[PDB]
């Protein structure tokens, strides 16, 4: 490969420590990827959450790109949650499990 | 205590689509102060800045734009210049900006090209101090570089209470058991805006900064970022490992423990 | 006939004086154009001097209080070196050049001129132009090797740089000939060419175009080999 | 200023070497210029380049993006129609008042002047010619071998002399006149001493 | 002599510059050897190889095994005291009509006359002094950079003068000496033109 | 005070008539050593000519059945080159080597020899051999620079294969000298190198050494070179 | 036909019992005629030969003893020129020989050394000439490269039965199965003179060139060679595959297919 | 230094396609080895076999050797041969099972 690629580092998160029952946002940022084109996604339960508003496209001191996604969502204890991004890459897109620890 | 400011311009090729794609997000010591791009006539500018009904500060707009439109040519010429199929996507990242602080009059501006990722072949040298105009000479003409010292110190007076806080980090650790026998210890850090930050495990008065865990420091996305570093430990000699959190908007070391 | 010309070789003029140095650019689109002047001396590189916008922008060389060469773009469809104040260190050869595309360098080049910095001794004693003096093919040569040669030994001049050089007349097509260094004479120079005459076309004339920056009139010198009868 | 290095300030080829220059600087370019500069002054480009390798006929210039801060140019089977002082140059992005992505300026390095003497196959024997008309003589020869040799002279009322000029002839051998100031109004004869062997101009004068 | 071609017949460098000499045999070789000659003394010997690649100093030099046909020699760093004429000269085994494995004929490339000349560096001011021996007077210019120079002895009933001697100097610069003999000898003094100043012998002459 | 090295380092001797070289050797494996034989022309290198077996056994060079040369190997623990039917193509530096006891090979050669084939005179009687011509330093110089310089002018001097080098001769070591080329003196050549002696070791006496065939006696030159305080 | 005879001379050291090993088997195509080494008074030449009462042969006699007679200095002469411990035995191999081939008056001298494994740069362009010419008579005939030619004539005239002859090869295929679904036919060939044989497997369409077993060509003790070459058949098709077989005796090349 | 050694091949097999009951020649071939110094025994249902013979020494173009060690045997259905060979380029003595085929 010629044209230098660099594939994205994912991490979906909450914006404040999850209190299920409550609003707050779902955070999936995306960087360190650099080919611009990215496809990033929210989920619930397994479909594609809607109305996600993402971040001002900047990059790092090595020209690498990141994308920061947020919804305002109701946390629940039983509603599981993760990130779809799929970008100029090799297998198929990548879904990021949300979890408690982080 | 150096704060500063930086555009990263940002521009894009489609395969024949006549005109490119693109932007000019710009930041201030981690804040994000002006936007920029196509199908855009003006510089959104930070809604926590209400300037005065007037907006006397433009003269950036006009770099900006006439940016926006030399952006094609560019992608034009950076194209030939290396051979490439003008069939394929390409890109072209620029960066200028710089920094400041009083003590010894710093004032060093960067000015950075990059095609399809490869910093460019700029002749002059690269950090370039500025800070001086000859006797008797505005310098209103169109650079930017010349107007760092004032457009910088322009955005930290229009909204002095986002760009001259400190938001230090509330931490706090987390037992996780390990079905293998281990206990991961998560210290955590939230709100804290100076975006450099440093959680670190000792161990016996030994860091074990090398040998842990780390998370690309992300953003809350309301204004600060959050960042957690963390270990596997002994069931038991918990009790033994730290989490000492340092920053600047924190006198001193901030020092955790945490098990149950 | 070109795609950059510089007239004049070289250029001599008085010490702490002006002088005058220009190439008539022939290329149309000449407002969108930046050129640049070179300096090269003695035994060095080539260094970079100034870039003209192609459209008078008047750059100038200003050094912390001084302005010393200027750049410049008129009707006359050239841009012409202005060099202020003339000190032997600024002697050296000076070239004006631009780049071939819009993000490139083809990088097209030009002859250059030599400046030439001249003290006290002289108010333009005497012409100071090439002397010829010809000399005719060995009859000893046609006898014995069927070959000929010919020359045009010049002196009684000053232009340093006088770069000679021969063509066929009739169908003038340079040809390559040779000639020897240049050598001084108590502070006047005087170069000899010649020429491997193709065996079989010796007729009357070919012609030993000379050149220099002082040379009678203005024009290379055309200069033949008449035959005899006396 | 100070950052370029050209490698040979000077060096010499015999008709058939195979040599090559090199040139460095660390403040990285955008493309390094390969130059021969004629005895005229006049600069003839010889590659261009922003990427890798290239080639035609002997000469080839390498510049590789490493660091892209070293050019080398190689020369093979170097014949006599490449003599010249080579150079070696670098551009690099100019960035306008506006934006325009234009070209900074291009720098040279010092000067390394080739110098491609002939290849070395059984000699021959050099034919003098005679060259001299008023108050002037300057012997002749036409492809000899060797820089050695010694134009004598036989004039009947002598001056002060002065230094030869020996060209490269087209054959391949080399050839010479040894300016002289004498008298002999149309009279004037040539001798000459190269590797023990003498040749009198004479030798050939016939009628 | 058919079957070994050194690569430079020349090369120039300043000090700190860097460079390789090429050699090649028409034939296997089995050991090879690296020879420097100054001036006109005997012939130093820098290395001796079988195969592989040995570096003594600053330099370094090789032979490839699985080739058995060519021989490089670099100089980095170079130095002053590099000058000279290097050679390269390589062996092969030999068999007598009674099966001696023998070995002995060498044989030697064309050699390559290495020349390195000073840093570029910012000009000096020379220093004039006279030597004398009645009816003799030296002219001895020092310590001075650009080589360029006009050095001329004012006299009078001037016998005969000499061509000028123009060493290169220790410290790296350059340095001349010139006679000639006078009648007025005495009065003699020196007057050298360098760098477009004048200096003379008597600028320094105290009195 | 050797490993080996040869005596003369010129010898001029006639057309048509012998010449022979010689080698001082110095290695008590002498009988059962082998001493080998270069020959070199004006910039050409070594090449080889004939091999001295462990003692004589000796070999030489027919030119199709009539000798041109032979090494040989006597008791003054030494081999000799002769040469008979001088010519021009004859006239070079000869040398001579030996390779390491055991089958080693660090190849030493000496200084050689230059052999010079001198045609004709009357009947050749002139001194020609060197001839001295002291410059002492130049108060200038000592004054301001605490200084000293010395020019050991050699003239009238034939081979023309003369090695000069200034040796401190209070104690034998060399001392980093300057020294101009060999010019051509019509019939004759001369020479000159001169040497600049520090301060603190200007009180010392310095002596100039001379080394050619032709010169008086048949030693090198003794010139000596005062050191004064005043 | 073209001919050519060969020697190999091999040497060998062991500690400092001074005398070295060495044999010099000597020969003409694929027959050894000549073999000569250590503890032999006479180079024992082939029993099937010719003899006419002449011990007009000195001239190989006298060539072999002196080789094999150097094997003392020179193997030691390369010790040292490599100065390898003299503790670790060594080798010095060579070979000379030469083609011959009148009906083009051609003539090929080899002339091949080496070391522990590693052959010596010679002076010799190894293959060369060996014949010479000028319009004299006298001469220093007793060089092994001016009679090479003339032995091997000897040889081949003195010999003509065993040397001058072509035994073809017999060939048969067999079919011993393999566990795993598929048949193995081994195609072979055996007493063939001149190892030179090519055996190849194929489908009356192409060759199986790039699948296939190949047994290096092994000698049998009376003068000829055996070789095989086999492959992995489907039970089914079993048939399609033949063996074709080439060699110098058989003008037709043989093809060979299963009993039916 | 490392010196350049080539292990033994080896072939062991009938001069004559074997029958047992009627005799033949058993051999042991070996190639490719480079230094000379070998040890080839034959085996009789497992024992050295009394005495074998060998070729004389030769080499090929890549001066590796081959030797043939070749024996009078009676082929018996019920009894196997096999070759002993012990070079310094192996770890123990390799056997070689003589099938009738190969
Ligand atoms: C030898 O002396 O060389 C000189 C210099 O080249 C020859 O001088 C002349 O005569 O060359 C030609 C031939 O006569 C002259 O050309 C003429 O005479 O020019 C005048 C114009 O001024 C006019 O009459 C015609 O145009 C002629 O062609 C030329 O003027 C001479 N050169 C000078 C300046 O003196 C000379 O002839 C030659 N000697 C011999 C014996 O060949
Ligand atoms: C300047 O004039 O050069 C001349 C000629 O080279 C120098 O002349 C002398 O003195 O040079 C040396 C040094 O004194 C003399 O050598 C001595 O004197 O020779 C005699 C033997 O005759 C003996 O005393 C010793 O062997 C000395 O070395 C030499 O004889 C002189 N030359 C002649 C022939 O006059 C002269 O010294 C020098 N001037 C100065 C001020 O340096
Ligand atoms: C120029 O000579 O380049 C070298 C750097 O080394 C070379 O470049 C790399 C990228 C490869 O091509 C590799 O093949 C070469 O090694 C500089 O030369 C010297 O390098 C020394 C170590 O190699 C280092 O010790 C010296 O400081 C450095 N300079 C000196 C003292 O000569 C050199 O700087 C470059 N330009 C020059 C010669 O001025
Ligand atoms: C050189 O060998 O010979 C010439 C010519 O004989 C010598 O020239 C002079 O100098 O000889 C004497 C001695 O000075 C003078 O009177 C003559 O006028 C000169 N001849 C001419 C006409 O030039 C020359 O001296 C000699 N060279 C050397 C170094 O001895
Ligand atoms: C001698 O010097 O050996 C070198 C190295 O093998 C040869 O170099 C070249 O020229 O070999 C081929 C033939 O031209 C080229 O393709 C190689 O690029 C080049 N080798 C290098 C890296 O320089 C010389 O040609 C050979 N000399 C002669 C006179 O044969």
């Amino acid at each position: 490969a010629d044209p230098i690629q660099r594939t994205p580092k994912i991490q979906v998160y909450s914006r404040h420590p999850a209190e299920n029952g409550k609003s707050n946002f779902l955070n999936c940022y995306v960087s360190g990827f650099h080919p611009s084109d990215i496809e990033v996604d929210l989920l619930k339960n397994g479909e594609r959450i809607e109305k996600v508003e993402h971040s001002d496209l900047s990059f790092s001191k090595d020209w690498s790109f990141y994308l920061l996604y947020y919804t305002e969502f109701t946390p629940t204890e039983k509603d599981e949650y993760a990130c779809r991004v799929n970008h100029v890459t090799l297998s198929q897109p990548k879904i990021v499990k949300w979890d408690r620890d982080m | 205590g150096s704060h500063s400011l930086r555009y990263f311009y940002t521009a894009v090729s489609r395969p024949g689509l006549g005109e490119p794609w693109f932007i000019i997000v710009g930041y201030v010591d981690d804040m994000q102060v002006l936007r920029f791009s196509s199908k855009e006539e003006t510089p959104r500018m930070a809604p926590w800045l209400e300037q005065e009904e007037a907006d006397n500060w433009e003269q950036q707009t006009r770099i900006v734009t006439i940016q926006g439109q030399l952006s094609e040519r560019n992608l034009m010429t950076l194209v030939h210049f290396y051979n490439k199929s003008m069939d394929d996507s390409h890109t072209l990242q620029w960066l200028q900006g710089c920094d400041v602080e009083p003590d010894r009059h710093l004032c060093l501006w960067y000015n950075q090209l990059a095609y399809d990722s490869e910093d460019l072949p700029t002749l002059n040298e690269n950090p370039s101090s500025c800070t001086v105009g000859n006797s008797t000479v505005p310098h209103i003409s169109q650079d930017l570089k010349s107007h760092c010292s004032d457009l910088l110190q322009k955005y930290l007076e229009k909204g002095k209470e986002r760009l001259l806080r400190s938001d230090p980090p509330k931490a706090h650790v987390t037992r996780h058991p390990r079905p293998e026998g281990d206990v991961t210890l998560r210290c955590w850090a939230l709100g804290f805006y100076p975006a450099d930050i440093t959680l670190t495990w000792q161990l016996n008065g030994e860091e074990l900064t090398q040998d842990m865990e780390l998370v690309e420091t992300r953003p809350a996305g309301d204004g600060t970022f959050q960042k957690w570093a963390a270990v596997v430990v002994p069931l038991g000699k918990e009790q033994s490992y730290t989490c000492h959190v340092y920053h600047e908007g924190l006198p001193e070391p901030l020092i955790l423990r945490w098990g149950g | 006939h070109g795609k950059l010309e510089q007239p004049e070789i070289s250029i001599s003029r008085p010490r702490d004086e002006t002088a005058q140095i220009s190439c008539k650019v022939f290329i149309e689109s000449f407002r969108s154009v930046t050129i640049h002047w070179y300096r090269q001396k003695p035994n060095q590189g080539l260094e970079f001097l100034l870039y003209v916008l192609a459209t008078p922008t008047h750059i100038f060389l200003d050094k912390e209080y001084k302005k010393m060469e200027a750049s410049k773009n008129p009707s006359a469809s050239t841009s012409i070196l202005t060099i202020y104040s003339l000190e032997e260190e600024d002697e050296a050869i000076y070239y004006c050049s631009y780049g071939e595309g819009s993000s490139g360098f083809h990088k097209v080049f030009a002859e250059g001129t030599k400046l030439i910095v001249i003290p006290s001794d002289k108010r333009l004693d005497a012409d100071i132009s090439p002397k010829p003096t010809i000399f005719l093919p060995s009859v000893a040569e046609t006898n014995l090797h069927k070959t000929g040669t010919y020359l045009c030994l010049l002196e009684a001049f000053f232009p340093d740089v006088i770069r000679v050089y021969w063509k066929e007349k009739d169908g003038n097509t340079i040809l390559d000939s040779q000639e020897g260094d240049t050598l001084k004479t108590n502070d006047t120079y005087m170069k000899f060419s010649w020429l491997t005459v193709p065996e079989r076309a010796m007729g009357k004339e070919h012609r030993c175009i000379v050149k220099h920056e002082n040379n009678k009139g203005g024009a290379d010198q055309a200069i033949f080999f008449p035959s005899i009868k006396k | 200023g100070d950052q370029v290095e050209q490698s040979p300030s000077a060096l010499s080829l015999h008709e058939g070497t195979d040599s090559a220059l090199r040139c460095n600087f660390t403040t990285t370019m955008r493309s390094v210029q390969w130059f021969r500069q004629n005895s005229r002054g006049s600069l003839i480009s010889l590659f261009y380049l922003a990427s890798g390798t290239k080639e035609n006929g002997r000469l080839k210039s390498a510049f590789d993006s490493k660091e892209r801060r070293y050019s080398t140019l190689h020369i093979r089977d170097a014949q006599l129609e490449d003599s010249g002082t080579y150079f070696c140059a670098a551009d690099t992005w100019h960035i306008s008042e506006g934006y325009e992505l234009g070209t900074d300026k291009l720098v040279f390095g010092q000067g390394t002047q080739v110098t491609v003497e002939p290849k070395s196959q059984p000699p021959a024997k050099p034919s003098v010619f005679i060259m001299k008309n008023g108050t002037n003589v300057a012997c002749l020869v036409k492809d000899f071998y060797p820089k050695e040799v010694t134009i004598s002279l036989r004039s009947s009322k002598k001056i002060v002399e002065f230094d030869p000029a020996i060209v490269i002839s087209p054959s391949g051998k080399y050839s010479a006149v040894k300016l002289g100031q004498y008298g002999d109004s149309n009279s004037v004869t040539c001798s000459v001493q190269h590797n023990s062997e003498t040749v009198h101009s004479t030798d050939f004068e016939a009628a």
